[PDB]
Parts: structure tokens; sequence; C-alpha cells
């Protein structure tokens, strides 16, 4: 179940993003993606 | 010995060879592993677009692009796409990457489809150290934006409620006929070296002893138009979708010869080498768009 999501392609619960096309910048998802 | 040799379609047969230029899953495509924070993913790698091609969740074809459901909201609330930021990443027109991206002299100037990928392959998980997880993402043609998707599971029919996660399927259908559903891989030069028309008064065929052949054996399904020959082709197409390894590598039902009069959809999975001119046919691959025809022959 948590290794069929894995297996179907489900991402990792992330919050927290940083650019790696210059420059580096924060983006953040305001409120919890709904797991 | 030498039944091959002489073949005068091998450059412009090249794009059809899916395994070569895509080399991934077309119908589900969850080609590359990433490490996140010690924990494996998949994630689709083919290195073509894919026309046409849409997620329909429980029914609805109106809502994968919606942004994935947060905070208070229920998870059948939402859609795949990245939900909004700020500064908003996602989603983002073409004329707003291609301002994004001014300064970067690599990026501003690429074709709308492989900057759509390139966007959606920018912003990376604090979590991943290594930056090895790219996300997917859909191009809609209608009103040229490009849609980051946050969920790159592309089947589960384990799915059932508000909150238990929702069955989806990929697929080709009026409502998608707008959009490109992009991978990180996509090539900048898949203009060049990917299928995008179908072929129209051409069938594909094998070259053997100086002359193209017919495809030995088909799968025949009737088909009302070349729209629908192309849905079924992609149904059958090559998929990364766990069967219980679960890598295809392009390999699949990737092609279709249409016969328009008799409405039989042939498919095939081993690539072709050449083109007969019939005009009662036309050529589709499951990548290609599903009206868009190329009226001259080659």
């Amino acid at each position: 179940i948590s290794q069929h999501a894995t297996d179907i392609g489900m991402g990792p619960a992330t919050s927290c993003y940083t650019s790696t096309i210059p420059p580096p910048k924060q983006v953040c998802i305001q409120q919890a993606v709904k797991a | 010995r030498s039944n091959y040799m002489g073949n005068p379609w091998t450059e412009y047969m090249a794009k059809y060879d899916i395994e070569e230029v895509h080399g991934s899953g077309i119908r589900v495509d969850l080609g590359e592993d990433a490490e996140v924070a010690g924990t494996q993913y998949r994630l689709p790698s083919g290195k073509c677009p894919v026309f046409g091609k849409g997620i329909i969740i429980e029914n609805s074809k109106t809502t994968f692009l919606k942004p994935v459901a947060t905070g208070n909201q229920d998870l059948k609330d939402g859609g795949f796409a990245f939900p909004p930021t700020n500064p908003l990443i996602s989603p983002m027109t073409l004329n707003g990457m291609r301002d994004f991206y001014k300064n970067n002299e690599y990026v501003k100037n690429l074709d709308e489809l492989t900057l759509c990928s390139r966007h959606a392959g920018n912003m990376n998980p604090d979590n991943d150290k290594n930056s090895n997880y790219k996300y997917p993402a859909v191009y809609d043609y209608n009103d040229k934006k490009c849609h980051i998707l946050y969920i790159a599971a592309q089947e589960n029919n384990y799915c059932n409620k508000r909150n238990s996660m929702f069955c989806f399927r990929p697929a080709k259908d009026k409502l998608f006929e707008n959009y490109v559903y992009l991978s990180k891989n996509v090539v900048d030069n898949w203009e060049e070296v990917c299928p995008r028309k179908n072929l129209e008064n051409a069938k594909f065929g094998l070259w053997v002893d100086g002359n193209c052949e017919d495809i030995p054996h088909v799968n025949e399904f009737s088909a009302n138009d070349l729209f629908e020959c192309n849905k079924l082709v992609f149904e059958l197409s090559a998929s990364d979708q766990p069967k219980q390894r679960y890598k295809s590598h392009g390999k699949g039902y990737n092609w279709g010869n249409y016969n328009r009069e008799t409405q039989k959809c042939e498919i095939f999975n081993v690539k072709p080498t050449c083109l007969i001119n019939d005009k009662s046919y036309i050529a589709t691959t499951a990548l290609s768009h599903p009206i868009e025809v190329e009226h001259n022959f080659p």
C-alpha cells in the first residue's frame, strides 16, 4: 500500500522547493498537501 | 546476409523507433527512479512529448489539471497539478515563462514543450539533496499554459469517501486533444526526432530485399475514425504500470495502420522501417496527435 503508492508513481510529501535554474529562490506550499 | 541494406527510409523512419527516440512507457511513463531523502521514487522519463494525453479521474475528464488538495480540502476536491505558491510557479503561460527566464540564454528560446518540461524540472524539493526528482508537466495548447504536475502517477484502478484515494486512468479524449504530457526528459529537438503528425495516404511497413513489405502480423480493432484508432493504439502502448521489472523501456503496441475505408485499426508492436503509399491508409502512433495529418507522401 505504501509500496503500491511508490510503484504507481506517487512522489515525496514536500513543502519547500529551491530552483535549480539561477537565481536560487525558495518557494513553499503555504498549506500542507492532503495525504 | 544484406537483406536490410540500402533502405532509403532509414533517416525518415528514425522517429518511429520508439524504444530509441522515446525509450520509456507512453500510456504510463515511470521509466526512471529518483532517490529523495532515503526513499526511492518512480518518475516519467520519455524523451518524446505525448500529444493528446490526459488523466481521467473517476469519470471526470475536467479535473486532473486542477491543483492538488491542500490544507482543509478533502483529497477528492483537488486534481494533480502543483498548488498555488508565492510567487506563482504553476500554471504559467508561454509568455510568462519566456519573461521569467529572459536572462537565461539556454532556456528563454526553447520551444514551448521543452520550455514547459524545463520549467517543471526547475523547482527541486529541499529534501532532495542530489536534485534527482524532476516533476512531469502538461502543456495546454488552447491557452498556452504549462501546468506542473505535483502527482506523477498516471494510473490507479488501492482506490475507492472524499478523503480516500481516487481511481484514475490515462487516455486520449476529445477534452485532452490540446494537451501534451511531458516528462522531465523531453528532448529540445522533439520536432525533428519524435512523431507528431499522422501520415495520410501511408501505411507503415518493413523494408526487405529492396521493397517495403506489409507488417506480417497485426491485431485488428474496429475504429470509426482516425481519433478512435489513435485512442486504441494509446490504450495498448508501452506501459510502466506495475503488473503485480515494471519498466517497458518503450516496448509495446505503439503503432497502428488505420484503414479509413474498412474502418480497421491494424495495431502492432514491432518498429516499422518504411512507408507504403496507399490512399486507404493513415499511419498513427501512440505518441501522435489524434487529429493532425501530414497530407504529403513520404
